[PDB]
């Protein structure tokens, strides 16, 4: 609302790495302390920094907080793997008569290189067709990094209804897996010929088709 | 919306405004003929505007009507030492002004606070929100409404069906800050009556010349203000009005 | 201390909902206690914050007069109340503690922090769950390792887990995560890796647990005859 | 944040002429039926200006740091406006307090901050495939910025992100100065058809913003847009278009001049008084036509080149060694 951010900010692991909050004159400008937070994408978020002057405990000395008239910054020195949250600049507000927070920067190293995909295509059972719906779906596996466009096809057109793609998670052996699946009706089934999943990796495509009859 | 809100803070909690590259009348806020009391130290109220300063300093919070007396320099008791401190170079001015028929209700309208107790002094132009626990006696008693720990902050007693001494008053405080820094917000000479066909005397920005202001035939390119002649004369300035 | 929350809850869109705050030892009767929200896309938010010892309530201007949180002395608890839901109210609450200071600033901050109560409110509540079994064909195994599982659909709500045997199978195993649908409904998969071999001795099969619903689906899989 | 590009085969920048550029008003006062000479920074006419290209048909991209001098003369035969913004700083290592000037295609934005200028900051216009219309996605002008407090916004201008290689239409000058710290802003959009060799026509400028600054600018840079169309692979290495585009920058000299103004008040003509003796006469005289006879415009005074002192013949050495 009244406090802006950067969305994202880069760096290097071993340099100095600084962020700033800028809101207006009557928040952080009239002369009220801001307070930094760490928002970890999985857990609680904690107390940082208060007041700028203070280190509370349990917290290491890296991080320093500063004012420079109506924007605060915040710096660090090193960068550690537990540095893959969101900072955010909080700062009572007198206009919105309580506190407000931030919009947050994302700081997070890609750390995904580039593999060969696998995908399955799987056609519905015989007892999905009593149920007056079919569920065509769509496997992809041991991919690295899950980022994959899964587009459908009919041989004639492409489908643009009905299509979902999942988010992919971390196998055990650091991989990653997702499924697509296609909301359709038996009543059209039967009476196209084929279907298909086309998906895109960096290039390369992978295509799978069943035939129903 | 400082004056006129939904409502309003307390007072170990404050609105604090800082008034910043902005323009002001200050005689809209002497002829309302609505405030209730009206002091104003450190400057004369009708010649405020002319002088002007670096920075405005504006805090608005709720009090009593018997505790609008206590807003000065030089005087102790119990809100004007606890909540907030006036030193003796305060050229502040305080605006006070019943409002009753919004900020209480029937029942009991407790919703602003107000702090009693404290350890010490404190330094002025210092807010203070520490919600622990004053301690009376000599042994700790860990967050306990037990003996010798009593609690600062304390509820109000706002009805609007009181009297006239001990109803919720608004009242803010305009202060102004003296640094080496021009002027930002200011009181500049307002507006009077445009007259013309006489033998006059201006100060358009640029010169102070005594005569007449006939109307012209020829309309100037909208970027200049003066105007000179062949015999090297000012006597064209566009009017700002 | 610490302060421990509720877990999930789903509700109706436009019902109440009522979640708690607990507190584990002390420190609660003599701090302020707010409450802070984070919905994913935009900033955090702050509804309001409460006193324990005189139980005076203070919101913000931005949140109107339909979020009422009251307190107890007795076990030292906090309870939230909150009627009229609307579409996005797809967050998380948490149950924060203010502990204030002197200074020029004096600004509110929040040292102690609680677990977290994931609220999330659509259509498409809870109803009965359908599974159906997937079997591989002739051309879908080429070598010497096959793939089937089972697929759950219509499934509501959150969260549900699919086990393989009773947890006997461990090796091979993989649990695909839920999709928003245009409908308000999710669907995952469950597919495993077992040899040629053991196709025709040893069965699998799926046991879906929906303790929410409590419903549990003992269905059998088999393989494909025709291809 | 910005990358770095590849080493290509470049043009070398030429040199042209001038033909009665560099004229604005002086002032902020009106004249009328008067020939009244200044002393500001002007461009003397027929002099020597540098001359650089913008066109790709090859791969012309030069964008050097040039030393910003007391008043500069920014000419640029706009036709598809493909030149953005501009820059200024010292040494653009967010140690000073460096200006952008840009002007995107929503609002001019005039931000004096410490902004980190990077080796050469450049737009970039990208084409959609579903979208027929040129939409600006690279913002690559800077990296991050810490504090300032200078921040100011023009007024909203519309442009046209559609870039051509046909000839140009309209022309636009721009001249930046730098008196007791505020900045000079003097623009005026003017159409013309010609590619090369500016007409002899004549054009003042009128200013739009002061902007009280108050710092010094020594060197400035301009910014440029390319395009991303489906013939180039999209990578800023070595394949890219940028349309076509000339802008001129010259060096404002402290010469006075003698301008006329008519009954409207405008800017009619400028007649110099260090570069021909001709325009000598008339601006001494304060007369735009010359009768016959003789007149004395100034003096001719030789300055000495060699400075000697020799106080003794030969230094007489008593017996010290
Ligand atoms: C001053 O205000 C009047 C009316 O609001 C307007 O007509 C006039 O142009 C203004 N003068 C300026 C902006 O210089
Ligand atoms: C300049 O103004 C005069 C009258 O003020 C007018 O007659 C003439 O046409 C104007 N010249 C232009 C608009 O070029
Ligand atoms: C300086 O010395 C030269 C040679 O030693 C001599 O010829 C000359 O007369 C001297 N000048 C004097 C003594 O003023």
């Amino acid at each position: 609302s009244v406090l802006t951010q950067p969305p994202s900010v880069s760096g290097a692991p071993g340099q100095r790495v600084t962020i700033s909050c800028t809101g207006s004159s009557s928040n952080i400008g009239a002369g009220y302390d801001v307070h930094w937070y760490q928002q970890l994408p999985g857990t609680a978020p904690k107390l940082l920094i208060y007041g700028n002057s203070n280190r509370p405990s349990g917290v290491p000395d890296r991080f320093s907080g500063s004012k420079s008239g109506t924007s605060a910054s915040l710096a660090i020195t090193g960068l550690q793997a537990e540095d893959e949250a969101d900072y955010y600049c909080q700062s009572y507000d007198s206009s919105l008569s309580g506190s407000v927070f931030g919009g947050g920067t994302k700081l997070t190293v890609l750390g995904q290189p580039k593999a060969a995909p696998s995908v399955t295509l799987f056609p519905p059972s015989s007892e999905e067709l009593q149920a007056n719906k079919a569920t065509l779906v769509c496997l992809i596996s041991d991919f690295y990094p899950g980022a994959v466009t899964v587009a459908w096809k009919a041989d004639s057109s492409p489908v643009k209804a009905g299509v979902e793609t999942t988010t992919p998670s971390k196998q055990s052996n650091n991989k990653y897996a997702a499924s697509s699946y296609l909301s359709l009706t038996p009543e059209q089934w039967k009476s196209h010929r084929s279907y298909s999943c086309q998906v895109t990796h960096e290039g390369s495509t992978v295509e799978k088709t069943v035939a129903p009859t | 919306e400082v004056f006129n809100a939904t409502r309003f803070a307390s007072v170990y909690a404050w609105n604090r405004k800082r008034i910043s590259n902005c323009v002001a009348d200050y005689s809209v806020l002497y002829n309302s003929a609505s405030f209730s009391t009206f002091k104003c130290y450190g400057v004369s109220p009708t010649k405020l505007n002319d002088l002007c300063f670096t920075n405005v300093y504006a805090d608005s919070f709720v009090i009593r009507g018997d505790e609008v007396r206590q807003i000065a320099p030089g005087q102790t008791g119990k809100i004007a030492d606890y909540n907030y401190k006036l030193p003796d170079d305060f050229t502040g001015c305080v605006i006070a002004w019943n409002s009753n028929n919004l900020d209480s209700k029937v029942g009991g309208n407790y919703n602003y606070l107000y702090r009693l107790f404290r350890k010490s002094n404190l330094k002025p132009f210092e807010r203070d929100i520490s919600t622990e626990i004053y301690q009376a006696g000599s042994t700790p008693c860990n967050g306990v409404e037990g003996f010798n720990c009593y609690f600062p902050l304390q509820s109000y007693g706002f009805q609007p069906t009181n009297g006239v001494g001990y109803q919720p008053y608004r009242v803010v405080v305009l202060s102004f800050e003296l640094l080496h820094a021009p002027a930002t917000v200011c009181g500049p000479k307002k507006s009077t009556n445009l007259v013309k066909n006489k033998c006059v005397n201006f100060n358009f920005n640029g010169l102070t010349g005594t005569g007449v202001l006939t109307e012209s035939n020829k309309k100037f390119l909208p970027f200049q203000q003066f105007g000179r002649d062949i015999a090297d004369t000012t006597d064209a300035v566009r009017d700002p009005q | 201390v610490q302060l421990v929350e509720s877990g999930a809850e789903v509700k109706k869109p436009g019902s109440s909902v009522k979640v708690s705050c607990k507190a584990s030892g002390g420190t609660f009767s003599s701090y302020a206690i707010s409450w802070v929200r984070q919905a994913p896309g935009q900033g955090l938010e702050w509804m309001g914050g409460i006193i324990p010892i005189l139980g005076i309530a203070n919101y913000a201007q931005k949140f109107q007069g339909r979020v009422t949180i009251t307190a107890d002395k007795s076990t030292s608890t906090a309870y939230m109340e909150l009627s009229s839901l609307r579409s996005e109210d797809t967050a998380v609450y948490y149950c924060a503690r203010e502990n204030g200071y002197s200074g020029y600033g004096a600004a509110a901050n929040f040292d102690l922090w609680g677990r977290g109560t994931l609220v999330t409110v659509s259509s498409a509540s809870t109803k009965g769950p359908s599974v159906f079994p997937l079997a591989p064909s002739s051309k879908s195994t080429s070598g010497g390792t096959a793939a089937l599982g089972c697929l759950v659909k219509d499934y509501f709500p959150e969260p549900v887990t699919v086990s393989w045997n009773s947890g006997a199978l461990t090796s091979g195993v993989h649990t695909f995560p839920a999709v928003l649908q245009s409908s308000g409904l999710y669907s995952l998969s469950s597919v495993v890796t077992v040899p040629s071999s053991s196709l025709g001795t040893q069965t699998y099969i799926c046991n879906v647990n929906h303790k929410p619903s409590n419903t549990k689906v003992d269905k059998k899989v088999e393989p494909k005859s025709c291809d | 944040q910005c990358v770095n590009l590849t080493t290509r085969t470049q043009l070398p920048p030429a040199y042209t002429n001038s033909f009665t550029r560099g004229v604005y008003y002086p002032d902020k006062v009106f004249r009328s039926s008067v020939l009244h000479s200044t002393q500001d920074l002007f461009l003397p006419f027929f002099s020597n200006v540098t001359w650089f290209h913008a066109i790709h048909v090859t791969k012309r991209f030069d964008n050097p740091v040039l030393p910003f001098n007391d008043g500069v003369y920014f000419a640029s035969t706009e036709k598809s406006n493909i030149i953005r913004g501009w820059i200024f700083g010292t040494t653009l290592d967010s140690k000073t307090q460096s200006l952008l000037i840009v002007n995107n295609a929503t609002n001019v934005v005039i931000k004096v901050c410490e902004f980190q200028f990077c080796n050469d900051p450049f737009l970039g216009v990208y084409y959609h495939k579903n979208n027929k219309s040129w939409m600006e996605s690279e913002f690559r002008v800077y990296s991050s910025a810490n504090n300032c407090t200078f921040e100011y916004v023009s007024q909203p201008f519309l442009m046209d992100l559609e870039g051509k290689q046909g000839n140009f239409k309209n022309l636009r000058e721009f001249v930046f100065k730098n008196i007791d710290g505020y900045f000079k802003i003097y623009s005026k959009h003017t159409p013309i058809n010609l590619v090369r060799d500016l007409p002899q026509g004549f054009s003042a400028l009128e200013p739009l913003v002061d902007l009280p600054i108050g710092i010094n600018i020594t060197r400035f840079q301009t910014l440029l847009a390319l395009h991303r169309s489906y013939l180039t692979p999209g990578d800023s290495s070595s394949g890219w278009t940028a349309g076509a585009a000339a802008y001129y920058v010259g060096y404002l000299q402290p010469r006075t001049f003698l301008l006329k103004y008519n009954e409207n008040g405008t800017i009619t003509d400028a007649v110099d008084c260090a570069l021909d003796p001709l325009s000598e006469t008339k601006c001494t005289l304060k007369s735009f036509t010359v009768e016959k006879g003789i007149y004395q415009t100034s003096n001719f005074r030789v300055q000495p080149t060699e400075s000697i002192v020799r106080f003794p013949n030969i230094t007489n050495l008593c017996p010290f060694g």
